[PDB]
């Protein structure tokens, strides 16, 4: 090879061309020669006189194959000048260009996250070759690959033009945004990509309202949904109009539905307002529920004869509440008037709250219905029932706005400050959840500032509830300041969850508040901070949140803080249940009983109702822990997990069922231990095997009511009356179908599967909505044999209208 | 759809490493 160096020592442009010929002819057959001549070639690198000056960079790139320095190849390509693009493919040129492309994508993301501009552009040839390879992909018609490069390129232009890869718009072109939702987290990038893709979609011939709802539900464009609804109204296709209305109503948060309704308001308009109005969907849902019930008295009798004459009275009443949640069938309790006549004046408050819960959704007649058991009518001397009446009234209109809010406001205004105001304020706050109205905020703050303990905790819970995810700095500063300012635990314990619920759904946005609460000395303030972390990062796998939470659980001495932390961990990872058991496994076996209890609760909440077949697997051994605390934790977790399941779907359901019975039958068991068993039974069979728990909407929008309910339940370890809040987290799996405004349809979908699961106390099925589960819903067959057919598929249940 | 496979693989990797560091810290603490 010595000729190479010897010739290079000579100075002549023709000599340079000869060096070019020989070296590009032999790149690796002789490598140390060029490896040492790197000096000569790099000094020639920068020389305008050199005719083949770009060929110096060409040499660098080509014959630094042994030199693994990536940046070396990067600069070699940058200076390559012309040959970089030409080298579409070869032995190793393809590798170096691919490496350059990935590095260019890295630089693009790095400088694009920089949002204020003044981003140092990369060498032009790099994006030139990037676009050339994009063109090669277009030729190969690999739409998925092209879009993946576009997003990793962090450039929405390529993302937009990728739709020209095949120009058919069957799927990905109009439906890969779902894949993007699944596998990305950058909210800033999220909004821009979402708006771009929805623009692409409505640019299509038919603006499919299903994909148009993305703006409203993910990008929160209430004005946009209002405008498209106005376009539909002037276009006179009421079918699609109320279809999208119901879709958003069941898959959207009221906070902006209010603005949508305002825009719509300022016939077809009246019908639109009604459907985007006080929950005629709820009315028909409750009609569906009463029309179909499967409840067993024998369970109530088995509880009754197993009466313990102890606290589990409250557990029994709440279990019966869960049994017929919203069924308005108290005869199971009306038959015997002693279960509610053998309790301390305090538990009876919970009993009347349960009575209210059983009666959920009537709204219109709720006034007179509650007056029927009115505190003055029932027991004027029992102010506990006085407060329970207002609590029940508030529970009835859960998230259901109306004059009940103002009525409860007035009642609280004219009433005792402490003895009764607890339940009344709590119910008023619940009924005005997220309404953000100042007329209720003022009353709540006054109540908080009435330096009272018995009712102040409920006042603070309501205060947090009303300002749901508002991020209103005024409220958060007020509440945090008042928290450290008082000298009561109950007040502070309530204010903890109140703060946590104040601001949420912001991922890593309220980190200042998170850190402030985390560093606070008070253990209960730390618990409040952990709950705030959970609620803010709800339904996401933010690694920072997981790391902070796990470190807290490992370190913090106060077992309560650790338990709250593990509960939060369960909360934030529900969208990916498969992974939750893996992390919870180690926690399952720890020295600290509280750690194990919180781990069990976290598993239960994370897996929700779907049975991973490993959650129960871990719970079973955990279902025999010596500590009673762990005993009820495991019972409740198993009950929550197994809800709605069947024997065939989960072989273990029988065991726990039987197990539950025995733990409510044996007498030697700890009373506090059994206190969870009755609630476990009630949850497992809650709502006549119709209601269901699910924090994610079928459209992917997270169910705020479910999250709030589960959080309050988790908080119910420090207070019993709070259990009723699980009523909010109950969405039955019934599939609702209606052709016209009220035209009930005679459709009977053929499940084309063995009933088995359906008949929970010949492949086919018939039915209006029925107790059909998401797993069975996905298998249902749409009966085209009838004249009218559904507008949208029946892949999954919900309210699918027909034509 | 190799893009999705790569994305989910990366998610699994990050989750695994965070779990690992947590376990290390927990064992360290339990020693005391």
């Amino acid at each position: 090879a010595a000729g190479i160096i010897s010739l290079l020592d000579e100075d002549e442009p023709q000599l340079k061309e000869f060096a070019l010929h020989k070296l590009n002819a032999v790149v690796n057959d002789f490598w140390a020669e060029i490896s040492e001549s790197v000096d000569k070639i790099e000094v020639l690198y920068e020389d305008e006189g050199f005719r083949s000056r770009q060929f110096a960079a060409l040499v660098a790139s080509k014959v630094f194959y042994h030199l693994g320095a990536f940046e070396e190849s990067l600069n070699y390509a940058l200076g390559a000048g012309d040959l970089f693009n030409v080298n579409d493919n070869s032995e190793y040129v393809e590798t170096i260009i691919a490496k350059c492309i990935d590095h260019y994508t890295k630089q693009c993301v790095e400088n694009a996250d920089l949002p204020e501009g003044e981003k140092k552009p990369i060498d032009q040839r790099l994006e030139g070759i990037v676009n050339k390879m994009f063109q090669r992909c277009l030729d190969d018609h690999k739409y998925k690959q092209a879009i993946g490069i576009a997003l990793e390129t962090r450039r929405l232009d390529v993302f937009e033009k990728t739709i020209l890869e095949s120009n058919d718009v069957p799927g990905m072109l109009a439906y890969s945004l779902k894949l993007c939702m699944s596998l990305m987290q950058n909210k800033q990038f999220r909004n821009k990509v979402l708006r771009v893709l929805v623009k692409i979609y409505m640019n299509l011939e038919k603006p499919d309202f299903i994909n148009v709802c993305q703006c409203l539900i993910f990008l929160d464009d209430p004005q946009a949904v209002s405008d498209i609804l106005e376009k539909l109204v002037k276009e006179d296709n009421l079918l699609m109009a109320y279809q999208i209305c119901f879709d958003l109503y069941e898959s959207a948060s009221q906070q902006f539905l209010s603005s949508v309704i305002q825009n719509l308001r300022t016939d077809q308009t009246l019908k639109m307002i009604k459907i985007l109005s006080g929950e005629m969907a709820i009315e028909l849902h409750l009609q569906f529920l009463i029309r179909n019930n499967n409840t067993d008295l024998m369970i109530l009798k088995n509880t009754k004869d197993a009466v313990r004459n102890s606290v589990c009275h409250t557990a029994t009443v709440i279990a019966n509440s869960f049994m017929h949640c919203g069924t308005t069938s108290d005869q199971f309790l009306r038959d015997n008037l002693e279960w509610l006549a053998r309790a301390t004046n305090w538990a009876k408050f919970t009993a009347t709250a349960s009575l209210g819960v059983i009666h959920k959704g009537h709204e219109k007649e709720a006034l007179q219905l509650m007056a029927t058991y009115l505190p003055k009518d029932t027991s004027p001397g029992s102010a506990y029932q006085e407060g329970g009446g207002l609590y029940a009234l508030g529970l009835i209109h859960a998230n259901h706005g109306g004059d009940i809010i103002d009525y409860l406001l007035n009642q609280l205004k004219n009433a005792s400050n402490d003895i009764v105001r607890h339940g009344g304020s709590l119910g008023l706050g619940l009924a005005a959840m997220g309404t953000a109205r100042q007329d209720v905020y003022d009353l709540l703050k006054t109540n908080l500032y009435q330096d009272d303990a018995v009712t102040g905790e409920a006042a603070g819970l309501a205060l947090g509830l009303v300002m749901l995810g508002s991020k209103n700095a005024q409220a958060i500063e007020d509440m945090v300041g008042y928290a450290q300012e008082t000298q009561h635990e109950k007040i502070l314990r309530g204010l903890a969850v109140g703060i946590a619920l104040v601001m949420y759904g912001r991922m890593e946005e309220a980190d200042a508040l998170i850190e402030s609460l985390c560093r606070d000395k008070d253990p209960i303030l730390r618990r409040s901070g952990m709950y705030t972390v959970a609620m803010a990062y709800c339904g996401s796998g933010n690694n920072k949140a997981i790391r902070r939470l796990l470190h807290v659980a490992v370190s913090d001495v106060n077992d309560d803080v650790r338990r709250a932390a593990v509960e939060s961990l369960g909360f934030i990872l529900f969208r990916t249940p498969e992974q939750c058991p893996s992390v919870v496994s180690l926690l399952s076996e720890s020295y600290n009983p509280h750690v194990r209890y919180g781990a069990a609760m976290a598993l239960g909440i994370c897996c929700a109702g779907t049975g991973n077949k490993e959650a129960i697997n871990l719970l079973e051994p955990m279902t025999n822990d010596p500590v009673n605390y762990v005993r009820q934790g495991a019972l409740i977790a198993s009950a929550l997990i197994m809800i709605q399941q069947t024997e065939i779907t989960c072989p273990k359901v029988n065991q726990f069922r039987q197990l539950y019975s025995k733990v409510i039958n044996d007498k030697h068991d700890d009373v506090m231990a059994k206190f969870g068993a009755i609630l476990a039974q009630g949850i497992l069979d809650a709502g006549g095997h119709n209601v269901t728990i699910s924090l994610q909407s079928r459209t992917g929008h997270t169910h705020m009511p479910s999250v709030v309910g589960v959080l309050v339940f988790t908080q119910f370890w420090f207070w019993f009356p709070l259990s009723h809040f699980l009523s909010l987290a109950y969405t039955p799996t019934c599939v609702i179908g209606l052709n016209k405004d009220l035209k009930m349809p005679k459709v009977q979908y053929k499940s084309n599967c063995k009933p088995s699961t359906f008949a929970y106390p010949t492949a086919k099925a018939k039915k209006n909505p029925a107790r059909v589960m998401p797993a069975q819903l996905k298998v249902l067959t749409m009966p085209e044999t009838c004249r009218y057919q559904p507008f949208k598929p029946l892949s999954i249940g919900g309210i699918i209208i027909l034509k | 759809d190799l893009y999705s496979r790569y994305k989910k693989l990366q998610q699994e990797l990050e989750f695994l490493e965070v779990q690992e560091e947590y376990i290390k810290d927990e064992q360290k603490n339990l020693k005391k």
